[PDB]
């Protein structure tokens, strides 16, 4: 196995990631499992996203992922809410919610 | 001019995970900057961890620590779990 | 026509990205609609339905944003 | 040729903003009240946006100096870079 | 004590430094004074003049 | 333990707010979110002892967990 | 001393220093820490002199941080500033709203 | 040894109010302020350093920076402040 990334069993670039950490300027040496543990965290949270996107779209009955269904899902996980509290996703909408008060008698 | 992106790597998790389905340009770039984000976000975490503990390299532990930070409970115990597996597959081989 | 107003007020002869007009207006409607939200919620609050300036004065004040 | 237009409209755009976040009943003075927030936050937003035009040696905003200037205000947004 | 009982649940055998748990409570009543003030004009908005515990919760999911 | 802010400490607080009456209930909802908010801070400051190799919470641990918690406090540290 | 060449009081070499060892870029300019300074002692210089004023208004030489939080939360830039900064011992303006007030 | 800008903090309040005084506590404020400070817009020229592909933090990272986190008028001093400071500094 020539690529650090098949060593890992991961399949986001650890090279790049380690390219990309030690071009950034965060500190001035860079340890040997970093780059293979932040690309693990990388990939485990867009398995998280791309899952429950594909749920959304098979809910849609779509076959390819929308920036809405990429909206209904992380809005739909508690987690995934709370990380991404402060982002705004393009073309993404906000979640069907109608007060109590407001509905018809 | 090459223009990268962790795109390729996106969809093959994608087919990974749901091999019957697609991704739009949008929300292709949508992914891409969440990758950044999430990589912007530990990288400075750990950042500041060296600079407070007076050291000038971010180990595995700065990752550790900073991803227990950002995630909320069940994202940080799954991080550190999926991260940990893969440091002791690679300092193996 | 908006936003170029706006600019112009702030640095003279200015080209803007057509990319970078829908990412204003993209940013500017979820936080529009996210603040009917808040001033919703402000107006059930007080026994009411109707929004009203109040409301999102309310909203503002709450958010720190003065 | 008679002309005489005006800009910063957005009448029906308040009510259907208002809409897909849940008001029914809405205000008369609400529009204006409206306008005026939205005139501040385009304020803070295009600030800092045009200042790194500015740092960039640049007369073209481009759409990365919105995100991070969305960025700056707390405003991070997906889908421009 | 209330510190101690709460960082207990988290690890056992820890130590406190006395700057630290001043910190702690110049920040919580920080806090506390500034949510009792977003929580008074929340009541006041509702025509009234008592705050209660759903002014509170109002202000508090405003915040986020 | 976490009955020991009750009374005129709760009243204490809310006068230097400007509240002026204050229901029964406000005793009990307002421990809730100060439980809350000392265990976000106190498990951010945790971590940091963590990572460091430490038994002793310092601090500087208060300080950068209230960095991180978006609740900036001067004079306890650089 | 470069603070000396530039009239300032902060310590530029500090600046420079402190530039160097905190990891924000590959090389750091000459002029930047004169200026970083400089900005540095304006903001103390305004904060000590409504600092002072306080200090004069409550009789008292000495500025305790209440002085701080006084001088802070009237200017209304410096209170934008440090919007998300809690001043240990400061406390808060004497407020107290319409509706509560006795009528 | 702990190192902070105490003596220069003294020195410039005895410019501006030569017959007032200050508290430890209100001492550490200060330094605390000073770092906070330094940190934003250190922090923010690196950004914008990295954003336009340079390796070095010259004056326009720093006087960028500072248009970004001051308000507009505390802003439109800082900057005169500084670019008077700096001249007199190339001067000599």
């Amino acid at each position: 196995a020539k690529t650090r990334s098949s060593r890992a069993g991961l399949q986001f670039p650890v090279g790049r990631v380690h390219r990309l950490l030690r071009k950034g300027n965060y500190a001035e040496r860079v340890g040997a499992g970093a780059p293979v543990y932040l690309a693990a965290v990388l990939e485990y949270l867009t398995a998280e996203i791309l899952e429950l996107a594909g749920n959304a779209a098979r809910d849609n009955k779509k076959t390819r992922i929308i920036p809405r269904h990429l909206q209904l899902a992380v809005r739909n996980d508690e987690e995934l809410n709370k990380l991404l509290g402060r982002v705004t996703i393009a073309q993404g909408g906000v979640l069907p919610n109608i007060q109590s008060v407001l509905l018809p008698k | 001019t090459r223009k990268e992106s962790y795109a390729i790597y996106v969809y093959k998790v994608l087919k990974q995970v749901h091999p019957d389905t697609g991704i739009s340009s949008k929300a292709m770039s949508i992914m891409n900057s969440f990758v950044n984000d999430v990589f912007e976000r530990i990288a400075g975490e750990a950042s500041r961890l060296a600079h407070y503990n007076k050291r000038s390299t971010i180990t595995s532990r700065e990752i550790q620590t900073a991803v227990r930070l950002l995630l909320p409970g069940e994202l940080a115990k799954h991080a550190v779990s999926e991260g940990t597996k893969a440091v002791t597959k690679y300092t193996s081989a | 026509r908006l936003v170029r107003e706006i600019a112009q007020d702030f640095k003279t002869d200015l080209r803007f990205q057509s990319s970078a007009v829908m990412a204003l207006q993209e940013a500017s409607e979820a936080y529009l609609v996210a603040l009917f939200e808040d001033t919703n919620l402000c107006a059930i609050h007080a026994k009411r339905v109707t929004i009203m300036p109040k409301d999102i004065q309310l909203a503002r004040r709450i958010r720190g944003e003065r | 040729v008679l002309r005489d237009n005006i800009q910063g409209i957005t009448k029906p755009a308040i009510r259907r903003l208002a809409r897909r976040g849940g008001v029914k009943r809405i205000s008369g003075l609400i529009y204006e009240e409206t306008r005026g927030v939205l005139k501040v936050f385009l304020e803070n937003v295009i600030r800092d946006a045009v200042t790194y035009t500015e740092h960039a040696k640049r007369k073209t905003v481009t759409a990365m100096d919105v995100v991070y200037a969305l960025k700056r205000q707390g405003r991070t947004l997906y889908g421009f870079g």
